[PDB]
């Protein structure tokens, strides 16, 4: 689940994360000292007050305005009195509530409100750049491992563990807030009192350990930023992205846990009503050491290639075709996938840069393109494949990549536009460079098909393309495309440098795509719509978890898609069924079936 | 209080004087520790250095996080007692007799 | 709701005790049992809530 | 907690004292009620902490 938004680096959750801890500390409660007192229990003590302080005011009134001079009086008195005794102790009480009910509630709820909506994106793009790092962890071996690897691994696995539940506990308990939002508030002080007691083994010790392991302060001083580039590194690991991107999706995963539970911690030394101590300083020292270690100690050593991540046993045609994979005047390639689900299709992201390489999110155009496997596969008869990886200079943006398979060989030239840092605009200066003749390999003709490449072809985040090579394994019968990035640049310019980043993430979804609600996500079908009182939205049905469209007897669901189009260009039509259905592309005017 | 407070503080200042008169030495060690741990990227785990790295490194983490913290607060801080919160609550979670104290 | 009934229960039984061991007055003892039966029924709506506790 | 009892239920006694065998009826006598009352609420919680103590 991909987010079109520009993820501000790890400056953007720390910033927002230090607003919102600022905001917490400016939020006055008062007298909230009083919580081992029992909400529930406000209308009990009124009434026993109101009907009590009636008897108290009349004993008092007989002893003032009576003439009674006695021990008699002496005893009435003593009375009074008692009678006064358990009166005040239900009025503490009493006020104690009500003052805990009418201060201390609708601050709080505010408070954690805000504090959620403010964390919902924030936990949005974590999670997506959590489960990258999840399939690059599960892509990783640990099985045969070295000594200060299994050391960090040691060190910082119950750390991890504990701060990733608080965070999420916290997060559930927040977002559950009458007496269901008392009990809530009873949960949230518990959950409080738990994560700010007072023990050496406290959340606030588990943050400073991470700390102290992402940074090398351990017992040997081994960072895990360093056992994570090294795993990461590794031949075996066939990931889509370089180790750049990786290695800053670790960080970014891991300095957002260490800022979201410096949040947490303060909301519940807030909401027990406790002694300030800024966390934000800690946060941010903390944030920045770890950036810092990252920037000299690991980005240094971190190759800003990508290559592909899978690979799919494909023939293709001997026909020789052209392909020219272009970018619009002032665009620049940014990224591709290779999708070979049903037929093989090739998507391109084109974009216009801003400053310092940062890719802009309105202009993210995306092409298609289908001639790519009967172009990297040969059917019968042999293949010659030209492989010289390319490396431009620097502030030279890839626009055009020319494959030209004249005859059995295949012969790539690619072209660079030259491109201002400073500004964001890609002047008309172009370096040309083809695949050197030199070297070239042949894969021999087999009845088998080659392994074409396949997965996502960019890095973590949308980047300008440097250069960009072929490579050919003939033994093994492997293609792959081996690109270069400018990661390291836009990071040590925007991020690594404390200042406003902008990141674009692979949409792992086709944008170009002219059927809107596709998916069928929204429930709504204000695109598609039903003729007849038949074939409606069926939940249980789809892919899984979506909304699927039903048709039952002769009603059909469509819906409007003429004017994106074009005449007499290809298109490619994708769909999942269940059943016995009947799609058609059908133009009112007209009888002709295009699809069907 | 008001007599306790500037004789606790000059007391943690001197317990830090000779703290840091100690502290360069263990610190030149352990860089020299460092170093020949470094050299450790080819020595593959055992099930011995397992056990021991797997058995050590709660008791590790945990006293060198009082004693860093508390040199940390201790430098830090050179009413008062509003200063002396993250000390207090060191000192209440570190004298505090409990079965994982 | 326990506490709150013992202390009323021992505050009511000392009045009424105290008054039925020696009668004074007409209008004294009038409004003596009259703030006597105020806490009375103060003390029976705390035994009732203390029963419905104890039901529940 | 025994020092401050002993010398505030000398000044409760006198106050009682005061509103009682005084022939004072008034709203003046109220007031003296209501002193003598917050007096005798710091008396009790006084005389509970000390109770609770010398039991311990």
């Amino acid at each position: 689940p991909s987010f079109i938004d520009y993820f501000n680096g790890i400056y953007g959750f720390a910033t927002g994360i230090k607003d919102i801890m600022n905001m917490i500390f400016k939020t006055d409660t008062g007298g909230d000292l009083t919580l081992d007192e029992i909400l529930k229990n406000q209308q009990l003590l009124n009434d026993i007050s109101g009907k009590l302080d009636g008897v108290n005011g009349s004993l008092n009134d007989l002893i003032a305005q009576g003439n009674l001079n006695t021990e008699l009086s002496k005893e009435i008195l003593k009375i009074a009195n008692e009678q006064n005794q358990v009166l005040n102790d239900v009025n503490n009480k009493l006020d104690a509530i009500n003052t805990m009910l009418r201060v201390y509630l609708p601050k709080l709820t505010s408070m954690l409100s805000d504090v959620m909506k403010q964390n919902y994106a924030l936990s949005l793009q974590i999670e997506y750049l959590s489960k990258q790092l999840q399939e690059i962890s599960d892509k990783l071996d640990i099985i045969n491992v070295n000594v200060l690897i299994n050391s960090t691994l040691t060190e910082i696995t119950p750390a991890y563990q504990r701060i990733k539940y608080v965070n999420e506990k916290f997060e559930e308990l927040t977002f559950a807030t009458p007496a269901d939002i008392l009990d809530e508030l009873t949960e949230l002080t518990e959950l409080a009192k738990s994560v700010t007691k007072n023990d050496v083994d406290g959340f606030e010790f588990y943050l400073n350990t991470f700390h102290d392991v992402m940074v090398g302060n351990n017992l040997f001083g081994r960072s895990a930023l360093k056992t994570a580039s090294e795993l990461i590194t590794k031949e075996n690991v066939k990931t889509s992205g370089s180790e750049v991107g990786n290695v800053y999706n670790f960080l970014i995963v891991l300095t957002a846990l260490q800022a979201k539970a410096f949040l947490t911690l303060t909301t519940c030394r807030k909401l027990l009503g406790l002694a300030d101590i800024d966390y934000t300083s800690i946060m941010n020292e903390h944030l920045n050491k770890e950036k810092e270690e990252f920037r000299v100690n690991i980005l240094p050593t971190l190759s800003n290639t990508f290559s592909n991540p899978n690979y799919a046993k494909v023939k293709g045609s001997d026909e020789d075709a052209k392909m020219i994979v272009e970018a619009k005047p002032g665009h620049a390639l940014i990224g591709f996938e290779i999708s070979n689900d049903s037929i093989t299709v090739l998507k391109v992201y084109e974009a216009k840069l801003k400053q310092n390489y940062q890719v802009d999110k309105d202009s993210l155009s995306e092409v298609i393109y289908g001639d790519m496997d009967k172009l990297l596969c040969p059917d019968q008869s042999e293949q010659i494949y030209y492989t010289n990886n390319i490396v431009f200079p620097n502030e030279y943006v890839i626009t055009k990549i020319d494959f030209t398979k004249k005859m059995k060989t295949l012969r790539y030239e690619v072209t660079a536009n030259f491109y201002d840092s400073s500004t964001g605009e890609i002047d008309l200066n172009k370096k040309k460079v083809e695949s050197s003749e030199a070297e070239y390999r042949t894969l021999s003709a087999n009845d088998d098909g080659v392994y074409m490449p396949l997965g996502v072809i960019s890095e973590t985040f949308l980047t300008p393309i440097n250069g960009f090579g072929l490579q050919a394994d003939e033994n093994s019968r492997l293609i792959t495309l081996t690109c270069k990035s400018y990661l390291r640049e836009l990071l040590l310019a925007t991020d690594l440098s404390n200042k406003e980043t902008k990141l674009i993430v692979p949409p792992s979804g086709f944008i170009s795509n002219i059927v809107e609600n596709g998916s069928i996500e929204e429930d709504n079908l204000e695109p598609w719509k039903a003729n007849n009182k038949n074939a409606y939205v069926d939940h249980t049905g789809g892919v899984n978890g979506t909304k699927a469209l039903y048709v039952h007897k002769d009603g059909g669901i469509s819906q409007f898609i003429g004017d994106k189009l074009k005449p007499k260009t290809e298109y490619v039509i994708q769909y999942t069924v269940k059943g016995k259905p009947s799609i058609h592309l059908k133009d009112e005017n007209t009888g002709y079936i295009h699809y069907e | 209080l008001r007599v306790y407070l500037p004789k606790l503080t000059s007391m943690l200042s001197d317990v830090m004087k000779q703290n840091y008169a100690l502290s360069l030495q263990i610190e030149y060690l352990s860089k020299q520790l460092q170093e020949i741990s470094d050299k450790l990227d080819i020595i593959n785990v055992n099930v011995l250095i397992n056990s021991t790295l797997t058995e050590i490194t709660p008791a590790y983490q945990r006293i060198k996080y009082v004693n860093e913290k508390f040199e940390e607060l201790t430098f830090a801080t050179e009413d008062i007692l509003d200063e002396l919160t993250e000390l207090t609550e060191l000192a209440k979670s570190v004298t505090k007799n409990d079965v994982d104290g």
